[PDB]
């Protein structure tokens, strides 16, 4: 009961997955061979076979072999079922249309057959946890092919989606704006709560809080997994105020399309800093309202908040939480909408945050993940549609998308649908 | 799994190719006998990208070797790695191309291409999933320029959706060994602009400038030039042979690199490069790897990128390094040099990062630049062609092979059309 | 494969042949009895029989017995096949018409039968190397009878031709101008690249460079063979840039009739001088552009160059060659045509020049043969047609030519056709 | 192989001939018996040019000996080399020519020529390839002048394409032994100008001048004069008997030497020549060999070449020598003496070079000069003829043999026509 099917797509989604499953195995005490030495706390994330082997409720999908062949060879080769690590032959080439129309069109009915064989083991499936890059060809095009199928096949089930989204300055591709804009139909129509994350924001959090001068991606993926462990903690553990995955959405989402919250986590801190400050509930609650800790490069003070889910975990008590959010309501720099006088959903879970033993991040008695619907996020969209406009005015790479079976008009129809989302997040702030 | 078929044409193409097979055999840990002797499982994991597996665990490179003379086959077969190649994949004539493009394309190689193409089929049918063709040749002389572009045309017609990826050594005014290179090159660029998906434009004048003003070689040979070319040939395929933090297939390069279909003529480069007497004083770190990689002195075509703007650059890094540090440096470069990148593309740099640096390096970068300055290479070839053609000089050697003055007029027309398209975006 | 049939005609061609075959035997390590003590490097010039005897791919033709009976008796009597040393009974008397119409008319079908029996042993025949005097009766008249037959019998095959041509002052005959002018149809219509050489120029080269005050012909023929060994070296040996015998012509010959290059060789030097200078690639490259080293008495500075083939051999490296010809392009005294911006074909061969052990010429690590198409050579024609005009205005020896079956009008028709060649070499210089 | 048939007529022709056979037998190393006794293979390689090979390795000279008297046959047959000749080749009458050209041509020799000519056939049919006829005679007296020119006419009609080459001792005013030499010579020059291909004009006045002012002989005999003639006879055929750097057949001489058909009257010479008391002080080198060879004192006709211009000169050198040095000296001569050569021929000197110098010399040159000054020999003969003929003196001796005054008028007419053709080009 309370199962989640976790679907990891492209290189970004698979490598965040290889950090998520590194965490969940430590947090439930499962060995990297899937065995458990010595309560059903693992049941959300792992199916148990009669040998005493816990097999993860996850699908890994990539259109090329390289990243999943590394999962099939590294320390987790014995964790996963061998046919739910799914590879094609041909890379999607950072082209949405290869992911959606031409290459991913061959693998999709093998992917959905594995998701069906997972869902048929779930006794009370709670939702999908979908992990991807907005800038990738597999990330945008295959996730958008998959979600369209899952939204007719599992129409009632909540689809939570964790997206690495293009930055203000940092970028890895020229066509990252095209793939991201083409994805905006997926998140609007075939998703229920979409967590945008930014590489440049997490790099700055790493520089300021973790004292690490030059991080890899493995440093980011240990922060993106710490957030999903904190979202799902109420599904897995005992708490004072456990939050259901639909209870979460009923407080986060004010209007059907207004489901793009920010997320942040506290305390992100180096183990050397964590001795010299006390890290009380009020300190870590106030840390979530700093621009310095937002994992998208936009300023929350240029918006209004609509709703917050303060998802506390570890040694946290409801007194201290009420006393903390009363100070957040006292501060005039943190502005809410006139129509949400309640503001805060609170969850409080008794399980401390798990340290990954190779990690940059301290042992702490308390953490909070704050997931936060705010008008400010529209600036991250108003950044990227201005990158799209400069290139599409020249038609600057469009022949590679048209050459792989896409209609040219889908670029106009995607920039149009993004302007209607960027309108809605401005329209509710009044 | 993403097999490449490699093809070598003429003296230059077989020489940069026969050095390339020594470089990627060192990487993959393959002995000159074809047996594996490497350290690591990662060397073996993608050995299929370039080699057929054979009996006794011998690995045979998927090279086709093409020439109109036996003497370069004899020089390769007797060479440092010559025994590694399949005896059936040496396809050759007896009488050479005479440095004549029309002998290559219409007579001497038109006879031989039926015997080449049916070997390219045996290799491509042995592939599990072919990604593309990797052709090494020169645009001066007759074999590489005229037979190699005949062969590009035949493989393009037969495999229309696979990547056609060519490494093309091409003429320059101050380092020329032949009278009719402007003619041979102009007739050859007319085939590359239509058929290839990528063409990596390389110059002996720029390869000597790296040897003299960076490596400080006192007497650089063609063997030293072939070593600079083959380092970048090994560079661009790295992400389909080794694991990485950002993987980029040759197609993931092309989609980012080629804004408009015909603007696929690239200027390659490599880092680190040092004299052997100064490797002791450098720090190989990504900022220093970057400051060399974008230096007008480091690039393997004589076009100074300060005479144009980049459309796209791709920096394919190799080694254990930070993604923040790589993303920081590729930002700092195009903001501090913003006058040298086109402002209608909002990020001009593609990055890729492989976990496995070249044997004996801690880090490497292979640079690919698509720049409006490449027009200066096609402009100077066209200006040399024009002087010879305005007086029909040497044209009885081409028209005696059944060619027309109309084909010369149409080739130089298409050359100025390629120049005009790069100049348009400058 | 890569065979050459070498045809030596009259006294000059046979005696240059007796120096060429002296050289080729040393250079390939063949004894004067045709045996080889201890690679197919010899194959261009020698057929090999099962006894281990290497028999030269050559025909020697003379209309009188004296010079070939000396070849049949001297140290090379055992080298040649006895029926490819071909003699008539009757001298051609320095009369073109005896060579062409009356005496050589009897021997021609025996000469062509030997050339057929050589060509039928060639697996990939590259060309003909034809050696003769322009001033001789056999030299002009028999070569012109032979070439007319070879140009219908072997029409595709390249016919390279090495001609001893009359000098400004030095002459051995009164009728040398008549025989030379009558030959100009042969070189224009039935030859592909014609190397004019001059006895008076080589005598001056001998005086200045070799320190020999009074040379014989054996001193000249060891320089004319050193040039053909350098032309053919790329056919026989490994090199950095081997030049094919048609690759050579595609760079030398800008227009079908414009195939009369100069030739020169460097370093021509005495063994006593060669210790006191270093003879670098740049020194020997610059030596080829001195009027002092041209083997026809004309000044290259009174012309424009069209194309050069710098055929380097021995210890030469492509760096040094590029650096050398960049200085030749820097010098304004060396003037090229506006329509050849490339100028230089380069060949580089790994085999050092062979010293003949009785020779005047030094051991050197490097040589170059420069073969060079230039407008200047038209002065060597404008010298000799002024010698023809003085005699033909009087009809001064014409009764000996008319008496042996020639049409009188062939003298007018040959002086006419020479003025059309001398027009073409002036016409392309603009 | 290029056989010569040699013919001797009258006392002088048999005396210069019987000395010539002693000279060429010394060269070819043949004993007075007819047996070979020489040093060298080169002596035996071309023995066929002048001899028939016969049983016991005896070599019989291809000479026909003709006279109208027995007494010169008796003097030759008994002489130093007399036993070498074939007994059948001595063809002779009994009653002499009386110093009468008409006895030679019409009576005494007209009887005998049927017995001569049928021996010239046996020798010419025994040849492998005959190149020509080499006839020795005198133009004074009756046998050589009148029978020898009858025999030239008969051999010319029978062998029209072979070289007819004559050595012709001929009259002069200050050294004459006969009253009617002007008549005999004028009747004989009329046959030489039409029939011969070359005629070498020799004079006893010039042969005595060489003996007195060069050789310093106190009492020169006819045996000493015959030795000077026969050195130049051996000289001009050298290149068909021995190897050389430049070979010249008698026909290769004629084609270069004879500009207009009838201008074939040559003035021979020889070098070195010295007194036996001064050979110790000379250097024989080509410049000194040249300065003597072109000296007006060295030539064997009384005509000073400073009274005309050369049409052609041929210098047939013998010995080991430089071609630069020979070509230098034959240039320097005709540029420093340019007023003595015709300026409508741009090079007046033919050269030839044989590898084998005469026995006991290190070098030799035989000189042949075709000069407009030869007119002075035909002019003086015609001026002597004219004085005798204007009064019909001695003509009953010729008209008694059936001759006409019309034949005298026609001969002196043709003499002045030959003089006028040499004077025309002066
Ligand atoms: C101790 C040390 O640092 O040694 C270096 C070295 O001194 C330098 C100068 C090397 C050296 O390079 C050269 O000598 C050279 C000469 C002419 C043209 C090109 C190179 C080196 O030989 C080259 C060699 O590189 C390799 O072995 C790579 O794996 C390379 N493959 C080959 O060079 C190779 C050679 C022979 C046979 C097979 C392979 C490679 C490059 C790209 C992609 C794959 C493989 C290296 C690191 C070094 C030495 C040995 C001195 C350099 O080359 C590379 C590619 O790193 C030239 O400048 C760099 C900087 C290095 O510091
Ligand atoms: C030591 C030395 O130098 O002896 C010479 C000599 O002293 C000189 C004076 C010789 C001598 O000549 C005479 O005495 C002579 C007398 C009258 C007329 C002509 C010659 C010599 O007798 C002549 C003789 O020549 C030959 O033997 C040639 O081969 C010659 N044949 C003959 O003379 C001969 C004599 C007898 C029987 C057979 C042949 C020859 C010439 C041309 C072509 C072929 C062969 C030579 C060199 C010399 C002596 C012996 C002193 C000279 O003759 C020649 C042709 O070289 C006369 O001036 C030259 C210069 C020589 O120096
Ligand atoms: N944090 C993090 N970001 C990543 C990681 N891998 C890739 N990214 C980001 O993903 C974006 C590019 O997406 P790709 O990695 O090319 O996505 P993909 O689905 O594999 O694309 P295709 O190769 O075309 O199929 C860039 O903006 C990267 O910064 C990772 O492991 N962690
Ligand atoms: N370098 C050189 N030049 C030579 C040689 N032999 C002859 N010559 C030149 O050849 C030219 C004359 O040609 P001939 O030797 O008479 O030619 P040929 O073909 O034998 O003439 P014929 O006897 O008429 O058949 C002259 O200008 C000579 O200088 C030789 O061995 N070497
Ligand atoms: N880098 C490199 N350049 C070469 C090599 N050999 C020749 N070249 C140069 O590039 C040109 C190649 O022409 P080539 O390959 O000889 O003509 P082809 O054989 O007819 O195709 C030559 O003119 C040389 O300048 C080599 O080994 N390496
Ligand atoms: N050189 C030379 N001249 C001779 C000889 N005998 C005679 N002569 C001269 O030349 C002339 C020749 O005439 P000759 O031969 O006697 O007349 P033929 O016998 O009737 O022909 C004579 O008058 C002599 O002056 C000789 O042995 N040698
Ligand atoms: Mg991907
Ligand atoms: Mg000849």
């Amino acid at each position: 009961m309370r199962e989640c099917i976790s679907i990891h797509v492209g290189q970004a989604g698979v490598q965040i997955g290889n950090a998520c499953w590194e965490l969940y195995c430590l947090e439930h005490g499962i060995q990297p061979d899937g065995q458990m030495p010595s309560d059903d706390s693992f049941n959300t994330f792992f199916s148990e076979t009669g040998a005493g082997k816990h097999v993860p409720r996850a699908v890994f999908v990539d259109l090329e072999p390289t990243v999943i062949d590394e999962v099939r060879t590294g320390t987790y080769r014995q964790l996963f079922h061998p046919e739910q690590l799914i590879t094609g032959k041909e890379d999607a080439a950072n082209n949405y249309a290869r992911g959606h129309y031409t290459i991913g069109k061959e693998i999709i009915d093998l992917v959905l057959d594995r998701i069906r064989k997972l869902a048929d083991q779930c006794t009370g499936l709670q939702g999908f946890l979908v992990f991807h890059s907005f800038g990738g060809g597999t990330g945008s095009g295959f996730t958008s092919l998959l979600m369209e199928r899952l939204s007719v096949d599992y129409g009632k089930k909540s689809k939570l989606e964790f997206s690495i989204y293009p930055a203000p300055q940092v970028s890895t591709a020229v066509v990252e704006p095209y793939n991201s804009i083409l994805t905006t139909h997926t998140t609007l129509e075939h998703s229920d709560c979409a967590f945008m994350v930014d590489n440049e924001a997490i790099y700055d959090i790493c520089r300021r809080n973790l004292d690490i001068e030059r991080p890899t991606y493995t440093n980011l993926n240990r922060l993106i997994s710490q957030i999903v462990s904190s979202i799902t903690a109420s599904l897995r553990f005992d708490g004072a105020l456990n939050v259901d995955l639909t209870e979460f959405q009923t407080n986060l989402v004010p209007y059907p399309r207004i489901h793009f919250p920010l997320a942040t986590y506290a305390p992100v801190i180096s183990a050397e800093k964590a001795y010299h400050e006390q890290l009380s509930v009020a300190e870590i609650t106030n840390a979530c309202f700093e621009p310095a800790n937002q994992m998208v490069k936009c300023d929350p003070r240029h918006g209004k908040y609509m709703a917050c889910c303060l998802l506390y975990r570890g040694d946290v008590v409801p007194k201290d939480v009420n006393a903390a959010i009363a100070t957040i309501k006292t501060k005039r720099s943190i502005q809410f909408v006139d129509w949400c006088p309640t503001g805060f959903k609170v969850g409080i879970n008794y399980q401390p945050p798990t340290v990954v033993p190779g990690g940059d991040l301290a042992k702490v008695q308390r953490a909070v993940c704050m997931l936060s619907n705010t008008t400010a996020i529209a600036e991250a969209w108003a950044r990227l549609d201005h990158k799209f406009d400069l290139m599409y005015a020249k038609r600057a790479f469009v022949h590679w998308y048209v050459g792989e079976g896409m209609e040219e008009g889908e670029f106009s129809e995607a920039r149009e649908d993004m302007a209607a989302l960027e309108k809605d997040y401005e329209e509710v702030g009044v | 799994m993403r097999e490449i078929v490699h093809i070598q044409a003429g003296q230059c193409g077989n020489q940069i190719g026969a050095k390339f097979w020594e470089v990627i055999s060192d990487e993959h840990g393959i002995d000159p006998t074809g047996s594996y002797h490497g350290d690591s499982d990662l060397q073996l994991e993608r050995i299929n990208v370039y080699y057929n597996e054979a009996a006794g665990n011998k690995y045979v490179p998927r090279a086709i070797l093409v020439d109109l003379e036996p003497g370069t086959m004899d020089s390769v077969r007797s060479g440092p790695f010559g025994q590694i190649f399949r005896p059936d994949n040496f396809v050759f004539g007896q009488s050479g191309a005479g440095n004549n493009w029309a002998k290559g394309h219409y007579t001497e190689g038109a006879e031989l291409v039926d015997s080449v193409l049916d070997v390219v089929r045996k290799e491509s049918e042995s592939c599990d999933c072919l990604q593309g063709f990797q052709l090494t040749h020169s645009l001066g002389g007759g074999t590489g320029s005229g037979m190699g572009t005949l062969l590009i045309s035949k493989i393009r017609e037969e495999y229309p959706d696979r990547i056609m990826n060519t490494f093309s050594v091409m003429p320059s005014p101050k380092v020329s060994d032949t009278v009719v290179e402007p003619y041979n090159a102009t007739l050859s660029v007319h085939q590359l602009v239509e058929n290839t998906d990528e063409t990596y434009s390389i110059d002996n004048e720029a390869l000597y400038d790296i040897c003299f003003r960076t490596l400080k070689l006192t007497t650089p040979t063609y063997g030293d030039l072939n070593h600079l070319v083959s380092a970048t040939m090994s560079g661009v395929t790295t992400c389909l042979r080794f694991p990485g933090q950002l993987n980029a297939d040759l197609r993931k390069l092309a989609v980012n690199m080629v804004p408009f279909p015909r603007l696929h003529f690239f200027m390659p480069g490599f880092a680190p490069l040092t004299s052997r007497g100064s490797q002791q004083y450098r720090a190989l770190t990504v900022p220093e790897l970057t400051q060399q990689m974008f230096d007008s002195k480091n690039m393997m075509a004589a076009c100074d990128p300060r005479h144009g703007r980049y459309l796209t650059v791709a920096a394919i890094f190799r080694g254990r390094m930070s993604m923040k540090e790589v993303d920081e440096q590729m930002l700092n470069v195009q903001n501090k040099n913003s006058s040298y990148f086109v402002e209608w593309i909002p990020n001009n740099v593609k990055t890729a990062v492989c976990d496995i640096p070249p044997r004996g390096l801690k880090m490497s970068a292979t640079f690919i630049g698509n720049s409006t300055a490449i027009q200066e290479l096609f402009k100077r070839i066209s200006e040399q062609f024009t002087a010879m053609f305005r007086r029909k000089a040497f044209l009885h050697w081409y028209t005696g092979e059944g060619m027309d003055e109309m084909e010369f007029t149409e080739a130089e027309s298409n050359m100025n059309d390629l120049v005009s398209e790069y100049q348009q975006y400058q």
